[PDB]
């Protein structure tokens, strides 16, 4: 290891550090809001004084702030450095810090945070410390001139080089850089592990949400053809939608959901593991829009796989799931929707399902057959489990209506199948 | 550009260990 | 009918739908301010089915 | 601050300090004269002199 | 020969009887002249006399 | 049968056999012992040269390898074979006509495990003594105790407790008593491989289904459980780095590495052994360096290194994919035909069965080197 | 006499003092037995100060041996400084559907 390399190592320990006159203005100069000049020239008391005033004004927009005026923004807070204290210190700054950054992820449209969050860069040097979490917290408001100066200011770990090259420009970066950003496979990790930090302390909100799932389905829209780099992609976005339907937000409902029917859609994924999908999403389910978009990926998933026992029966604990959180009455309306989405393969276990299970609601089975345009193999299947219920079980009228329905729809099924087993 | 994966040498420091002669000991 | 029937009626039942290319989701970087999941969660099924 | 540099390659190395306390100086055994800042990492000089 | 293959599915043009073809495919540049089903009628295979490799 | 002209030197273009190999250390140089067939060979683990190679062949192949600090015990046919640097200094015969089928070696007390279910303990005649030679005492199990005698370990912090894994279950055996200390409960699935945990009284236990058991002793009971379906674990080993890393090689040929901290997978390697000879025969984590050296059925030995990770902040969190590092090979199938390419006797072009060129160097193996197959353009 | 509240503020105040900031930064939080024994191991009694790793081991100047538990707490002790104890094993054991099915699911397949 060349004593260059060292010295770099040693050169990166001592970033912080201002040794002499020149490096304090540039580790001062580097700036939120002011420009070169006057960030050199002002001082401590100032940015504070101005640092005090917007976070009162954030605090008595959300009373969450009153926490950090305490610890981070007193007159101590003026007072000490990050570099002559110990490591057990410099840990409880960095946990601060990042929790500071994450309440602030969702302001970052408000002049005050600009402010305060200018105090916590040019006092505790956040912009060199600790930038992954900065950069992981402002990302999704890339277009704008706030994240254009942070680049501007930042020194760039080594994940984000497509940043590095529009550091300095003038045009904002695109959401094809973004998305090489996010191509990559331990960047992907980095984010996941910010997710999960941001669901398990629930802080979360829309605007984020809808860039982290839009660039997860870009994401797997530019991997649609290296078929191993979306297998080895799987357990990634799999555990990050995983996470996010373990929450409670519908957002976090709904982007689960998109992101799963996506990845489903343009990977045949196993029947365990659609399967599993399924069973999660059944038991977080909540409330009307969460289950509205619920039921469309579930639909979308079965219309997807296909294989050897491609619409067998739903298993019993899955399907009392399922028939608890959903009403014949809603699945019938949402046949009867105008669209009608192709719920084929779905509605065709779902119907096998019922008739090993309940046995009672055949009426409605009629129904759902009359509603729904099914396929050939499909009504096979349905007529052949049919005989054998009608065999095991007491004959009924509505069964008899049921093959009635058939014989007015396609008798000469019937035909085959009782021949080939029966009379 | 793309991050750079750059590979660098290894060298295997010292690696203290244990010592099977101290775990077993003579009777009293 | 044969095994071989079955089979070719399975085929014959399966239908086309729209694939994933690399190329499909690049809008909704433009469309993506101030909306809600709803809409962005129906607007990505439209361009998936 | 309190370094530890390994160049297990040329001699054993000598050491000295600037009369200022901020430059290092470290002269190996066959032919490795360095100069660096020492604190923020600046290699000022680097000589490979086989003598 | 000006490269198009129209597919059109069977069920619906029968009843359309102004048919919309379910594909244009126009990988071929050149003239068309063999096309062939396979014997599951899962693959099509389009071939040109004209150039190399078509 | 022995000649008048010529004497048998050394072995080219193979670095293992089959049989698993065994670290050590000599100060800081790292080796690594592997048997080839009737004899075995020292590698460096720095560079991979060569450094020792027996210069006595053994009657019989070798079936069991164990090296401490300076001396490597070989056991084959019937014997224990104590051997310094390559040159064979102390044979040790078995009052038994069976073979012995594992060795360990721990303090003053060497101990085999011949088939018939046989432990033998062997002591030094002093305490200052280098190798055991004393016949201390023999012991045997019974079925009624467990199965065959899948390994023996002996566990840090353990006086005169060797611990035997069979088929079954656990035993705990203290030999200066001769005596069963403790024996455990009983596991469903055959175990297949052991393996001690640098944390104490703790034995990992893959099995022949995807179950990887790691058990307490001193609670008698499974601390943890890992499930791998449809893979026939065939080696463990654990991360003394400082990060608890658990590697797994499964003998369909891949090697999983697991994070203990998380219950998570950090990675899976695909088909770094041909599957067909055996798949990874072992895997082993050098002690505090993130170098893992496998070794498999196929005359291949490896090594790969864990990177430093990329994010400044998470760490281990974003822990790095294993680059691959350096390697050697020989053929799979015996070579056909071989010349000499130069005159200064330097290399020599193998081919064999396996539809593939080879050239091996002669002076330090570190050039085996395939010669590629990609056709010029015309 | 005890420094009076006021005081201890202007003390504060014109010392500089962080120390208040250091506690509020430390206590900051986002609110938002055996089954075997063995007699004779017990009753094994060994030589200390006769070798220099059992030198190093030991405690007291003027021991000179002791007994097999003593010998093996203490022995234990130090395997723990040359291996750290880690919490996957130190602070965690195995021993209407759930959420987490998908994860299992993940976590068995490749």
């Amino acid at each position: 290891s060349s004593l260059s390399d060292q010295l770099a190592q040693v050169a990166s320990n001592n970033a912080t550090v201002a040794l002499d006159r020149k490096r304090r203005q540039k580790l001062h100069s580097a700036s939120l809001i002011y420009n070169s000049k006057t960030a050199a020239t002002q001082d401590y008391d100032f940015i504070f004084e101005n640092a005090s005033k917007a976070l009162e004004e954030l605090s008595q927009i959300e009373p969450k702030f009153a926490i950090f005026s305490r610890t981070l923004f007193s007159e101590s807070s003026i007072s000490l450095d990050r570099n002559v204290q110990t490591k057990e210190e410099i840990k409880d700054l960095d946990n601060a810090i990042n929790a500071y950054l994450l309440l602030a992820s969702s302001k970052w449209y408000l002049a005050p945070t600009l402010h305060a969050t200018e105090w916590l860069v040019r006092r505790f040097q956040i912009h060199v410390k600790n930038t992954e979490m900065l950069l992981l917290s402002t990302l999704n408001y890339y277009q704008t001139p706030v994240f254009k100066r942070i680049l501007s200011i930042i020194k760039l770990p080594p994940l984000f080089n497509c940043l590095s090259n529009f550091v300095r420009s003038e045009k904002p970066p695109t959401a094809l850089t973004m998305i090489k950003l996010f191509n990559d496979m331990d960047f992907l990790k980095l984010y996941t592990s910010y997710l999960d930090q941001c669901i398990k302390h629930n802080a979360t909100y829309t605007n984020q949400l809808l860039f982290t799932t839009c660039c997860f389905i870009n994401v797997v829209a530019f991997n649609s053809n290296n078929d191993e780099k979306l297998n080895q992609l799987v357990p990634i976005l799999l555990e990050i939608s995983a996470k996010l339907l373990a929450s409670k937000s519908k957002d976090c409902q709904i982007a689960a959901h998109t992101i799963l029917v996506v990845f489903a859609t343009a990977l045949p994924l196993k029947k365990t593991i659609i399967l599993a999908a399924m069973e999660t999403i059944l038991s977080n389910l909540d409330a009307k829009e969460a289950k509205h978009s619920a039921l469309l990926t579930i639909c979308k998933l079965f219309q997807t796989l296909k294989g050897q026992g491609n619409v067998d029966q739903l298993p019993s604990k899955i399907f009392k799931l399922f028939d608890s959180k959903f009403d014949t009455v809603s699945i019938l309306t949402f046949l009867d929707k105008e669209d009608k989405p192709v719920c084929d393969k779905f509605i065709t276990s779902y119907t096998r399902s019922i008739a090993r299970y309940d046995r009672s609601k055949l009426n409605i089975i009629l129904s759902l057959l009359k509603k729904i345009r099914l396929e050939r193999y499909e009504v096979r299947l349905i007529i052949t489990d049919l005989i054998y219920l009608s065999e095991i079980l007491e004959d009924k009228s509505q069964l008899v209506e049921l093959f009635e329905y058939f014989i007015s729809i396609n008798e000469d099924l019937v035909l085959k199948c009782l021949k080939s087993l029966g009379l | 550009p793309k991050v750079v994966r750059e590979a660098k040498k290894v060298e295997m420091t010292e690696a203290r260990a244990y010592n099977a002669d101290a775990d077993t000991a003579k009777a009293a | 009918e044969d095994e071989e029937d079955i089979a070719l009626e399975f085929i014959n039942g399966e239908k086309k739908d729209k694939l994933v290319n690399m190329n499909s989701f690049t809008s909704m970087f433009d469309n993506i301010q101030n909306v809600q999941m709803d809409t962005f969660f129906d607007r990505v099924m439209k361009v998936l089915t | 601050k309190a370094l530890d540099l390994s160049l297990k390659e040329f001699g054993p190395y000598h050491i000295k300090y600037a009369k200022n306390g901020t430059h290092l100086l470290i002269t190996g055994r066959k032919g490795h004269v360095a100069s660096m800042d020492w604190r923020k990492g600046q290699l000022r000089a680097e000589l490979f002199l086989n003598e | 020969e000006s490269g198009f293959v129209n597919l059109y599915d069977r069920n619906n043009a029968m009843t359309s009887s102004t048919p919309t073809p379910v594909a244009a495919l126009d990988q071929l540049t050149t003239t068309i002249s063999n096309l062939q089903f396979s014997p599951d009628g899962q693959i099509l295979c389009m071939a040109s006399r004209a150039v190399k490799d078509a | 049968k022995n000649s008048k002209i010529f004497s048998p030197f050394r072995i080219i273009g193979n670095v293992s056999n089959g049989v698993p190999f065994a670290t050590g250390t000599l100060g800081s140089t790292f080796y690594i012992v592997t048997c080839v067939g009737k004899t075995f060979q020292i590698y460096d683990a720095n560079t991979l040269h060569l450094l020792f190679v027996s210069e006595k062949e053994t009657p019989s192949s070798i079936v069991a390898l164990s090296a401490h600090f300076h001396y490597v015990y070989a056991a084959y046919e019937n014997k224990v074979g104590i051997y310094k640097r390559g040159i064979e200094e102390h044979l040790l015969e078995l009052e038994t006509d069976a073979n012995v089928e594992h060795l360990c070696i721990f303090g003053d007390y060497l101990c085999a495990s011949t088939d018939d279910n046989s432990i033998f303990i062997y002591k030094k005649s002093d305490p200052q003594d280098k190798y055991p030679s004393e016949f201390y005492t023999k012991l045997t199990v019974t079925e009624i105790q467990g199965g065959e005698i899948v390994s023996l370990q002996h566990l840090a912090t353990y006086l005169n407790k060797l611990t035997v894994v069979t088929k079954s279950n656990v035993l705990l055996f203290n030999v200066r008593t001769g005596k069963l200390v403790f024996t455990s409960n009983e596991f469903p699935d055959q175990i297949t491989t052991a393996e001690p945990a640098p944390v104490l009284d703790i034995i990992a236990l893959g099995t022949v289904t995807g179950e990887v058991i790691m058990f307490n002793m001193r609670k008698g009971k499974r601390i943890r459980t890992i499930k791998i379906p449809q893979s026939r674990i065939s080696s463990l080993s654990f991360r003394t780095d400082g990060s608890s890393h658990l590697s797994v090689g499964t003998s369909s040929g891949d090697l999983i590495f697991y994070d203990l901290d998380r219950r998570s997978r950090i990675h899976v390697l695909k088909n770094i052994h041909r599957e067909s000879y055996g798949g990874v025969t072992q895997a082993t984590f050098l002690n505090g360096q993130p170098i893992i050296v496998t070794s498999g059925g196929d005359n291949s030995l490896k090594e790969y290194v864990f990177d430093p990770s990329l994010s400044q902040g998470s760490g281990d969190v974003v822990v790095q994919p294993p680059r691959y590092l350096r390697s050697r090979g020989g053929h799979s199938q015996p070579p056909s035909y071989i010349a000499f390419a130069d005159s200064q006797s330097h290399f020599m072009l193998s081919a064999s069965k396996d539809r593939s060129l080879w050239s091996f160097s002669l002076r330090k193996d570190a050039q085996s080197q395939e010669m590629s197959q990609r056709l010029h353009k015309k | 006499p005890p420094p009076d509240e006021e005081e201890q503020l202007l003390a504060k105040f014109v010392f500089g003092d962080t120390t208040d900031l250091q506690e509020n930064l430390a206590k900051f939080n986002a609110d938002f037995e055996a089954a075997w024994i063995d007699s004779d191991d017990e009753k094994i009694k060994v030589p200390i100060l006769v070798t220099n790793k059992t030198k190093k081991l030991r405690t007291s100047y003027n021991e000179s041996k002791i007994n097999g538990v003593h010998y093996i707490n203490r022995l234990r002790s130090q395997f723990e400084k040359i291996y750290p104890r880690p919490k996957w094993v130190d602070d965690e054991s195995d021993s209407n559907g759930d959420i987490n099915a998908l994860t299992k699911i993940l976590s068995t397949t490749y």
